[PDB]
Formats: C-alpha cells, structure tokens, sequence
C-alpha cells in the first residue's frame, strides 16, 4: 500500500527531475476502498504482483493529492484511493524554492562616469531647504568664514582659540558660532525659523539636528561633552544620514554605483568600511539581486556589528563581520591582503587623519583592479553644513593634512591622492553641478595595476560592407603596433595560404553577409579553420538580437565555442547601430588579457547600445520564481491592490482568507465576453451570492474609468478582487449616492440574496427563512410582498424568535404549516440541527436551501435583475448606517473565517498605493485561464511527450483548439480523445516545418479542418547532433538549424503581419539553456536556439507577440526521457538544472505572458529597440544554484554571465 | 448491510511521553452474514 | 446508473466524475434506492456546478404522506411512449 502511495509521487515527479523538493507524507486520505476478498485472493494466489493506475489530482506543491486504483491481472480492482493528501513533513521553505527562472539583467559594462539620475537630484524643497539656512547666514558669510572654522575646531583647538575651555568663553563663543548664522538680525528667533523648516520634508533632519546640537554645544564646545550624543542615542544623526534630501541622494547614487559595479563584476568580495549603523550598507546592499560573494561588514568599532547582524540577517549567509581601523594596516588586523574585489568607504575617510595611508591600506586589501567606492565630504560650502559637522570628535582629526578638518577634498585632489596611493583615479563621480551633494558626493575608482593596456598576431576578417570598411579602417588606425592580416570574407580566410595559430581574430563578417546565411559556401569549414588558428577572437554584429537573427546564430555558435575551446577566448560585440568606434580594439586587447586572479572579468559578450557598452547577467527573476513557487507555498510579494488585481481568496481547505494576486495576465478574450468592464473596487462582499441559478457572484462596488471619470458602480464580480473584469450585464452603472460607500454594497448584497431566495423557489405560496440578517429579513419581506410570496422570518438571536436546540414539538407548535420551502441563512452552523428538525415538522418534501446554497467562498443577466435588486434595496436603505460592518481587506484576511461567514459584511478595499501596497500571496502564472477558446495554438515539433503534455496543459487552461505538428506525428487518437475530455479539440498536422510548402499545406489544412485562426505558436522542433565543430559537418549544421532556423523563418513570414485580423497572442520558441551559456558538442544546437531568440526579439520589436524559453534538462518529458538521458544529465546537473513537465508548462506560460505584456507595453510605446530592453522576452531557465565547490566540473562557472547564480563559498 | 466505525490509531513514541494521535478516520464496511469497485482506467496510454 | 446510461460505479472518485460527468448539468436527482450511492452523490456535488440543485430519492419517493387534468394527461401520454419496455407483471407482489 505504501508503494501504491509512492505511485502518486511518481505521477507527480519523474526520476531525476526533483519536482519532489520536500518530503511529503500521507496526511489526509479522503477515501481508501478495499475489496478484502480480492486482496486475500491475490495474496494467496502466489502471483503477488498487481497492476496499478494513479492520478496526481493535485500537484501545485503545497500538498499532493492523488487517487490510486490497484487491480489484479484480470483488471479487477483490489483497492483504490481517492484524494490521498501527502503533506510536507515540514512546511516548505524558501530553501526549497526552485530558482530555475532567470532574466538577462542588462547592465553597463562600466559604471557611469557621472551618477546623474534626475530622481536623485537636489529637489526644489532641498534647494529650498539648504538655501533657507543659507539666507540666515548669507549676509556676512565672507566674514564668518574663518570664525566658522574656529567653531569647527571644537574637538581640537576651539577651546584654546579664544580660551573657550573656560565656561564663560564657552557661553560666549558657542553662541557666537551659532550667530555666525543668526547674526543678521535673526538671533535667537532663528530657533523658531529652524522649526519652520523642521515642520515639513526635505529639511527636517538636518536643521533639526542644527537646533538640537546648537542648543547643547556649550559643554561640547569646551571639549567636555560628546559632540553628537548631546541628543540621546543619536536622535537624528542617523536620520540626517539616511533621510536628508542632501545627504540621501548621494547614498542613492552610491547604491546605483554599487549595483552597476556588482552587476559588471559579480561574486565580488565586498568590504564596507565606515558602515557603522549600516545606513549606507542598507542603501547599497538593498539593490535587488546584486552579486556579492562575501560582504565584510566593517567599522572602526565592533559595537555596531550586533545591529548589523540584526539588520542584515538575509545576507548573513554571504556577510561576515570584522572590524577595521583604516588608520592601521589591514593585514595586521587579520584581513587577507588583496583578497577583496570591492571596498565601500561610507563617509569615514574624513574620520582618519591618515587619509593617504588609509587609502593605501584599502589598496592593500583590494585585488588588482578592485573597485573603491567612496562617499566622503568634498567641495566645502560654508553656508550649508557648519553646525553639526563642526562638532564631531574625529572629523576634525585630519587638519594635520593642511586644511580645515580632514579636508573637504575636491574630486580633483581626491583623484591626485587616490592615484598617489595606488589606484586608477576618479573613474566615476556624482552629479554635483549646483549644491547639496558636496558633503557626500560619491566616487568610483579602480585598484590600478599592470591592468588593461588601453603582441599576438591579429587577423581582421570582414570589412566588405561600407560600414564594415569604415570599421576596418578605424581598427587599422587605432590598433597599436601589432602584426596584422586582413581578409575581406571568411571564405577568403579559408583560402588564406598562411595563418598564425595563436591569432587574435576580429571578425566583421557578421556586419557583412552572415555565416549562418551562407554556410553552404564552405563558410562552416572556414569557421572550423578560424577556430583552429584562433587563440582569441572578437566578432562584431550589427544588432544581431533585434535585427539580424543570423548574426545571433553566429553569436550562439561562438557562445558554445567558448565552452568547447576554453583556451579560445571568444567575444561578441552587438551594436544597435554600427555608425555609432574605439571599443572593438579595447575588447580585443581585453581578450589578449587573461588575468584570472584579478577582479577584472573577461567580458565574454558585450552589446553596444545607445552609444554605451553593456553586458547581460543571469539574475533570478524573483517575480516569476515567486509565481512558480506560490503553487507550492504561500509566497508573498509587495503588490499594490489599488492598481493591480488582488483577490481576497479563500484557502484551498477554506481554513481562512488571504490576499492573492488576481492578475489575469492579459487573456485576449474580450469579444464574446464583450466589453468586459474594469471595476476598481472600493468595497465588496466577502462571500459570493448565488444569482438566479446563473452562479455565484461577489457583490462589488467601486470606480470605473470612463473618459477619466471615476464613475461609481455596483456589479456582480467573480473574483472578489480590488480590480475586477466583469461583463456590463452584471453591472449597475448608476452613481446613486443613496447606495452609499459600503452601505450600498451591503444593501445590494442583501437584495441579491433575497431575490435569489424568491426566484429559485418561485413554485411556492409560502416559505420560511431561518436566521437571516436583520437587513436581510426586512429585504426578504419586501421581496416577498413584491412577488406575492408569503415569507416568514425566524431568528435564533416580525421575526419568529426561535432558539437553537429547540425541540421538534415546539417547532410544530410555532412554525407555520403553510411553508413549502426552507431557506437556512444561518451563518453559524449551530442552527443546522434545528434546520434538520424543521425538515421533520415542515411540509413533507419541503424545499431546503442552506447558507452554502446562497453564500459561498468559491466561484471557480437581464438588466431587470439589478433594476429590481436596487428597487428593493431602496425600500430599506435607511435601516442601517453606511459603515455598518465595514472592515479593511487586510483586517478581514487576518481575522475572517470561512466556516464562520459574516453575512452583510463589507470589505473596504484600499485605493491609495500606500494604503493598497500590501504583502499579497503570489498566484501561480497558470492558476487562471491563459488561452482563448476561439484560437488554434500551434505546437510545432511538439508531438512528443513534452509537446503532448504542453497541449494538455493548454487545454486545461483555456486552449480549446490545439495543433501538434511534426514530420512524424506519432500520437494515439485516443490521446486526442482524452484531451478532448479536458475541453479542447486537439489534432496532429504532420507538418514538416523545414519546408515552406509543407508549412503552407499544414496551415491550409487547418482551414480545411475549419479550425479557428492560429492565435499562438509553440515552436519547439528539435534535431540534435552532439559533435564538435572541428569534427562537425555542414550537413549536421543544416540538419539542426533548418528545423529551428528555417522553421521560425517560415512561420514568422506567415505571421509577420501585425495588422492581420488574428495576430499571434504568443510566438514561443523553445530554446535550450545552452543557447544562453553554450555547451560542448552543441554549438549547432545553441546557434539554432539563438536564431530563435533573435527572431523572437526582432518580432517583438516588429510589434508582434513573441518570446523564448531557454529550457534546461526536461526530465519528465522530451528527448531526454525517450532517449533515456536522465542519468547523463543528472551527472551534469550542477551545469543544467532539471525542468519538470509542469515546471516547463509554467515556463511556457510565463513566456506567453511575457509576449502579451511586451505587446501591450508596445501599445504603451515600448520600443524594444535594443537587446537591453528584451530581457523579459527570453525566460532563462534550467541553471541551478552554481556551487563553487563544483566550479571544476561546471564548464561555465568562469563565465560572468551567470555571476548572480553562484552559491556562497565559505 | 453497513457498518460505520470511527477509528483512531493513537501513538506514543516513548513511555516517557503521553499517548498521542497518530491517525484517525472512519471505516464503512459493506458486509454479509458470512466488481465491488469501479474498473480501472484504460491503462493511461503513453507514460515514460 | 451504478449497476445511453452513464454507467457510473459506487465509490467512484471525484476526479473520475469530473472526467465523465457532463459540465452542463445544473441539477442532480438521486433516485438511487440503495443508500450506498449516497457518498457518490456527495462527490457529485463537489464536481457539478456550484450550487447545483440536489434532489434525493426521499424527495421523490417516501413512505409517509400524513390537480390539473393536464397533469395526468401528460403523465399517461409520456407513459404511452414507453409502455412496451417491460411486461405487465414486471415486479408484481
Ligand atoms: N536540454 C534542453 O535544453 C531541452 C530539453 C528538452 C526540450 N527543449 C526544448 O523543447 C523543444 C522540444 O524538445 P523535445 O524533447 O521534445 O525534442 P523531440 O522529442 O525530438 O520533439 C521535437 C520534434 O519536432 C520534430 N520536427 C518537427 N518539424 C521538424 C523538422 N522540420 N525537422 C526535423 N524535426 C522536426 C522532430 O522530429 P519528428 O517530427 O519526427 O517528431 C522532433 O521529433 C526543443 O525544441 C527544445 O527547444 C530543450
């Protein structure tokens, strides 16, 4: 029997797939059923081997539900199981999350030389914050200057400058320092003026600290009290650092710089000096999915570490805490020299008088080329920061350097010192054009060394195109003195008499006629020769991914080559516009550089977009990862229910209610469901009410946008969501204020229930309604009067005041005998027994309706209907107030109970983003219908197990018409029957996508079959030839490409019209994860998949739905399964993660959603002009968490593209 | 011809602890004084 | 039927009922005299349309009691459509 149970898991998970990420144990069996006679007969027969079938009825992951049927050889059922529920031995955790999904985070090849984000400029209020305190002092500032510096010496010499160590001179000079701003008539009145600022934003923390420290600097002025503890426990200095819109924007720029650096250099060993409380650590490390291999939280004092251990627990796996005195050598302090990729000095270099020596120490800890990010004071401005800065106990330690305090080093003098202490100078800066960023302007520098060389033979191939000719001439002119060879075409290279075998190649061929457009001209043998003679190579492509898919096929071939020949440096440079120089030489010399032990990375694949270089990196797309994993555990995401559909969904077991994402993900069916109105719900009824046998609908009230008019309306939704999409037939559009906020929804709900009760029964002459809401009682009486049905009211709390546990004799005595139907609306189940007794006393065969028959938590019209409903409601609106039982959706979800429904209760949906931005329980991408019933979905090459599973899932999710295509579509007709049982007509086309004639014949046969127009394509034809390019043959290249390349070309040409009446909802091309990283022996496959990727990208750029899924090893289904390659891929699992059949369905679903979203954003003028804008289209998948321990086995671990996907190392 | 039996397998891992509930359910016995189940589905067609 | 008719079986799983039972049904009329099918009926309420009307054999046949002419006219007219289905003494006792 336990093996029979294991059969459920087997149906749920295939061997080697790991869909069983947690140990499920049978927790709740709905119904076993055993035939003891047959079981004993089988046991005594001696065969002791019986057949079995099993359905994994529920598989979302939170708990598996299965039905088992074990039978004898004669097929007699010995025993069966129904909804056996295996629940995890322990609840699933984030550690059990499947991180297969990933996105091409496209980020700069180098941090911006000037962090100039407009969002982080000195806003007008800040440019009124600081200038107001300037106005206080601007009158005699030129005379105050020196005096101000004296005031700033309060740590070192102010108590000696005017004998201010004496309290009389204290009361004199401290107030004189404050008057260095308050002198021009403001005097003590400035205290009020300061408050006038503190009242609002952009000036609160800074000037508030000015007030709080100036009022108490007297003891500190004599060097007695603590300069900043004068306000208890750093009342606002942390607030000054974190919130001030003069200090704050510098920290935002620091986060931007750190994000760019960690993106370009992944798995950086990060050391933050001056972290202190961690405000800068919070800002920079808050970047989503930044590549930290190890974050060494650091400060001169260990006291903050505990707080860090509380603030940065999520990063504790990668984060380690160690103190560093920048004034002291780090190696003496235990830090490994030159063992850090990046260091972040957060406004702490001014706290050390050994600035140059501290920066030399930072160099000592940084690896060559490491990135130093400095937030520090610069370009002093007297009228803006004197008070608080002039106090601290070590900020003036540094006047030994020569200027006031540790000088407000200008970025020029910063560059001078930084170069002197062994760095590359000021590589980046923060926009400091006007003001307010001088105290914290951030700078980025490299730990310069032998470093880049801004010798091996160089060979240029291409240059045929006029732009290619120009770029070849520019290469010749700009290249340093090197041996040079030149060839117009790669075929000419094949004709070359002599080539150097350690050559560095620069290939402009892709700018010219592409290799993959003319492989039949021996260009493939020429490529073999190029690989043989090449030790380094750089290819140049002209917008390969968005305009030239053949160039992208070349990119994929070279991507796989980089794996096949690791000694062969491979680089690709994709330029959105070739006419827009000087960088291909840089990348070639970079390839000549092979500093493996230094921070600088290879840059395997660069893209020149918008006049700047960028690189892609695979980062776990936490959005779709969360969507997939929500199927298995309660994943919560910060969602704005005001603008995003959020449904107050009941639990599967109806345990309680929770907010979940209700996103329909752009289902295009709004024609048969004509004019589906979008209602932004303000108030709703938690429970769905049955409506004249049409079904159960949640009564909702809220706005509808009509010409930007927020017209109030009341409707019968089907999801109970902040935002609903409901047909107009279920909407009452009048903006009647009598149907007040919440109250009106309550009354309309009550009348929906009452009209349901009157209608479903109407036939009867008298009915009884038990324990209805008082409003419900009055409205039921009104409805009975209008319809002429004698309605009696009974309440267990005029009404027939019954009582729970009443005797049947008492009910006979009191209950009227004319009743023909009973309507039990008692939300509390205690009355249930009473109801049963009523069935004994009332008329025999009396119709019975429970609260579940009129109110429910699951849903899965004449205008006269709502007209009558509102008319009846208007008969009794004054019965109660507007907010009778109003509660916020959050409160209801937190405290509501399905078993105890609260009828006549109204959820108040928040409408402001701040009010509505809530932790919402993420919903699976395929939880809702994703496909239209009036369209054919064409799965090309998807006739195998993978394609058949995808098709059955499609029909399970709205695809009523599916067309599997294959040159040999071996599918059982009975399987078509089975999928028809699911509610969709599935057919096999026998279409060979390699030939235009075959594709046209198949598409015409679709019309012959009278199928709807093709609304989507799932292009996954596959032919594999595991062979090395040097050992590969051009026939193999064509064999693997044409099914992919020519197939996508033919289908795109057939569906390249965006103005057609039936544009494809999606064009999903099944790419392999090798397309994103390469794979030895599969450069053919990777090039084909990259052609697919580029066709999808350029098709989206053309205004047509498309996307690609870079699938890993599909164990449950696909060639890996029929060929029995599960063990082979498991042996290389650390390289390619397992994608389950249903996880593959989820990936395809998210790709379809991405295509539809891209199309809609194009309706919102998203251009997708470059590769940087189409990361969402390519759903990277199948890359497991890369364990550094397996770095040796992982042939691509050295590739920075996967940098964010690496596991902690220590 | 029926017998409904509420059953509870209580469990105690060690004599130190109290007796706890390991499993529970009901039993419905179709009995006599001394093809009863649906035939299995049609051996689901294609299964790796 | 648990014995054209949809030849169901008692103790059938809810998934099987979803597979076989038509989804257009809005009401269920359980005339199974044997109470064994009762559980099956409950499962039907889970697979059929939500709020589907339910009528048991007790709602149409009972042992306790404690009209337009068109009624019996229609009754006999319908009966005359299928009288030859069985003999006169089919279950006479
Ligand atoms: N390791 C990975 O990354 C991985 C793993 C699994 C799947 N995938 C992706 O998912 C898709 C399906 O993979 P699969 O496992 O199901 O492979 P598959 O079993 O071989 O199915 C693909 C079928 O398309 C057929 N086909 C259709 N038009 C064709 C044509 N013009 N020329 C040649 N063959 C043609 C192929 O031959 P027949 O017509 O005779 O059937 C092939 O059987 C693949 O395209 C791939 O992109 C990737």
């Amino acid at each position: 029997l336990d093996v029979a149970f294991q059969t459920v898991i087997g149906a749920y998970s295939s061997p080697g797939d790991r869909r069983l990420r947690c140990l499920y144990v049978p927790t709740h069996v709905d119904r076993i059923t055993l035939v003891p006679s047959l079981c004993l007969a089988t046991a005594e027969s001696g065969c002791e081997k019986v057949a079995f079938n099993t359905i994994n009825t529920y598989d979302k992951g939170d708990y598996l539900s299965g039905d088992i049927v074990v039978f004898d050889a004669e097929q007699t059922t010995l025993f069966q199981v129904e909804n056996i529920t295996f629940k995890p031995f322990s609840p699933p955790d984030a550690s059990t999350d499947h991180a297969m999904f990933a996105r091409w985070s496209w980020g700069p090849l180098t941090p911006d030389s000037l962090l100039d984000n407009p969002e982080y400029w000195a806003t007008a209020q800040d440019k009124e914050a600081i200038p107001i305190i300037e106005r206080i002092v601007y009158f005699y500032i030129r005379s105050f200057l020196s005096q101000l510096t004296l005031e700033e010496r309060q740590q070192a010499a102010f108590h000696l400058q005017k004998q201010i160590e004496w309290l009389e001179q204290v009361l004199a000079s401290a107030k004189e320092g404050r008057h260095l701003w308050y002198d021009p008539g403001w005097e003590n009145d400035t205290e009020a003026q300061i408050e006038h600022l503190c009242t609002a934003n952009s000036y609160h923390p800074h000037v508030r600290l000015v007030q709080r420290v100036g009022q108490h600097l007297l003891p500190t002025v004599r060097s007695n009290g603590n300069p900043f503890d004068l306000l208890d426990h750093d009342g606002l200095l942390t607030e000054f650092y974190t919130n001030t819109l003069s200090f704050g924007p510098a920290l935002h720029y620091a986060r931007e710089l750190v994000a760019q650096i960690a993106h370009r250099y992944q798995s950086m060993d990060i050391l933050e000096i001056g972290a202190g409380t961690g405000g800068a650590t919070k800002y920079v490390l808050a970047t989503p999915q930044l590549g930290f291999n190890s974050y060494t939280y650091t400060d001169i004092s260990t006291g903050f570490f505990e707080q860090a251990r509380e603030q940065f627990a999520p990063f504790e796996d990668r984060m380690v805490f160690e103190p560093l005195d920048i004034r002291r050598s780090p190696a003496e302090q235990g830090f490994e020299p030159h063992a850090y990729d990046l260091i972040i000095a957060s406004n702490v270099l001014h706290a050390t008088p050994d600035l140059e020596k501290t920066m030399a120490h930072a160099r000592s800890l940084l690896k060559p080329g490491g990135q130093m990010v400095i937030l520090e004071i610069t370009h002093k401005e007297h009228t803006r920061l004197g008070f608080i800065f002039g106090l601290f106990a070590d900020w003036w330690a540094g006047v030994d350097d020569g200027r006031c305090t540790e000088p407000f080093v200008s970025f020029d003098r910063w560059d001078a010192i930084l170069k002197r202490v062994g760095f590359s100078g000021v590589d980046s800066r923060t926009t400091d054009r006007d003001a307010n960023l001088f105290p914290t302007s951030v700078f980025s520098t490299h730990a310069i060394d032998a470093t880049v060389e801004y010798y091996p033979p160089l060979v240029v191939v291409g240059g045929q195109t006029p732009q290619s000719q120009r770029l070849l001439n520019d290469i010749k002119a700009i290249m340093p003195p090197r041996p040079l060879q030149t060839y117009k075409r790669l075929v000419d290279l094949l004709d070359a008499e002599e080539l150097p075998m350690k050559s560095t190649f620069v290939m402009l061929t892709e700018l010219d006629e592409e290799l993959f457009a003319g492989l039949t001209e021996e260009t493939f043998e020429a490529t073999k020769l190029l690989l043989t003679y090449a030790s380094n190579t750089v290819w140049l492509t002209e917008n390969a991914w968005v305009q030239h898919p053949h160039q992208a096929s070349t990119i994929g071939m070279l991507r796989s080559i980089r794996r096949e020949h690791p000694d062969l440096g491979v680089h690709v440079l994709d330029v959105d516009a070739v006419e827009t120089v000087e960088q291909v030489l840089r990348l070639e010399e970079h390839t000549d550089e092979l500093a493996s032990s230094t921070t600088w990375t290879q840059e395997p694949e660069v893209s020149w977009c918008k006049g700047r270089p960028w690189i892609p990196r695979l980062k776990r797309d936490l959005a779709r990862n969360n969507r997939m994993n929500s199927s298995r555990r309660p994943i919560y995401e910060m969602i704005d229910s005001s603008r995003a559909p959020v449904a107050l969904q009941t639990a599967r077991d109806s345990s309680s209610y929770f907010l979940e994402s209700a996103e329909t993900w752009f289902v295009p069916e709004s024609v048969q469901q004509m004019e589906t109105k979008t209602i932004y719900v303000h108030f709703s009824c938690p429970h769905a009410l049955r409506v004249q046998a049409l079904g159960f609908f949640y009564l909702v009230q809220g706005h509808v946008q009509e010409g930007n008019r927020e017209v109030p309306v009341v409707a019968l939704a089907e999801r109970n969501a902040s935002i609903v999409h409901v047909r107009p037939d279920y909407i009452y559009t009048e903006a009647d204020n009598n149907l007040s906020e919440g109250g009106g929804s309550l009354m309309v709900t009550v009348l929906a229930a009452a009209v349901l009760a009157e209608t479903v029964i109407s036939v009867t002459d008298s009915i009884l309604v038990l324990n209805p809401p008082s409003i419900c009682g009055q409205m039921l009486l009104h409805a009975g009067e209008e319809i002429g049905l004698q309605v009696h009211l009974a309440t267990t709390s005029s009404w027939l005041t019954l009582h729970a546990r009443d005797t049947d004799w008492h009910l006979r005595r009191v209950l009227p005998r004319g009743v023909q139907a009973l309507v039990d609306l008692s939300a509390d189940q205690s009355c249930e027994g009473l109801t049963q007794r009523m069935m004994k006393v009332l008329m025999p065969g009396c119709a019975h309706y429970r609260a579940a028959d009129l109110f429910t938590d699951t849903v899965s019209l004449p205008a006269a209907y709502w007209e009558h409903v509102v008319s009846l409601a208007r008969q009794g609106l004054p019965s109660v107030s507007e907010g009778w039982e109003v509660m916020p959706c959050t409160q209801f979800a937190a405290h509501a109970d399905k078993t105890r429904p609260d009828l006549s209760t109204v959820i108040s949906w928040p409408r402001e983003s701040d009010e509505a931005t809530l932790p919402t329980r993420v919903r699976s991408i395929d939880a809702e219908t994703l496909f239209a019933a009036d369209k054919t979905y064409l799965l090309v090459g998807l006739t195998g197990d993978l394609g058949r599973s995808l098709g059955r899932w499609m029909v399970q999710h709205g695809a009523c018409h599916i067309v599997l295509t294959s040159r040999n579509p071996q599918v059982n007709p009975k399987w078509l029957a089975h999928v028809e049982e699911l509610g969709g007509r599935v057919t096999v086309l026998s279409m060979d996508v390699t030939s235009q004639n075959s594709v046209e014949a198949g598409l015409a046969k679709l019309k012959d079959l009278h199928l709807p127009p093709v609304g989507g394509i799932a292009f996954g034809p596959l032919v594999l030839q595991d062979v090395m390019l040097n050992n590969m043959e051009l026939p193999m290249m064509e064999m693997v490409l044409n099914p992919k390349v020519e197939g996508v070309r033919i289908l795109h040409e057939k569906f390249s019209d965006p103005t057609s009446s039936n544009p494809l909802d999606f064009f999903v091309m099944f790419s392999s994860i090798v397309a994103v990283m390469g794979n030895p022996g599969q450069a053919n496959y990777s090039a084909a998949n990259c052609y697919l990727q580029a066709l999808a990208q350029q098709r989206v750029a053309s205004g047509l739905a498309a996307s690609t899924i870079d699938i890993g090893a599909v164990y449950g289904v696909g060639f890996v399964t029929r060929a029995e390659l599960e063990e082979d891929f498991n042996a290389i699992r650390f390289m390619f993660d397992s994608v389950e059949e249903h996880e593959l369905h989820t990936l395809f679903a998210e790709a379809v959603v991405a295509g539809r979203r891209a199309v809609h954003q194009q309706e919102q003028q998203r251009k997708f002009a470059t590769v940087l804008d189409m990361a969402d289209l390519e759903l990277t998948t199948g890359i497991p968490p890369l364990d550094p321990a397996l770095k040796d086995r992982i042939t691509f671990f050295d590739d920075p593209r996967i940098g964010n996907l690496k596991i902690p190392e220590y | 011809g029926s017998m409904t039996i509420s059953f509870k397998i209580d469990s105690c891992l060690s004599k130190e602890g109290n007796l706890s509930l390991s499993a529970k359910g009901q039993l419905a016995l179709t009995i006599e004084d001394v093809h009863h189940l649906p035939p299995p589905e049609e051996e689901h067609p294609h299964m790796n």
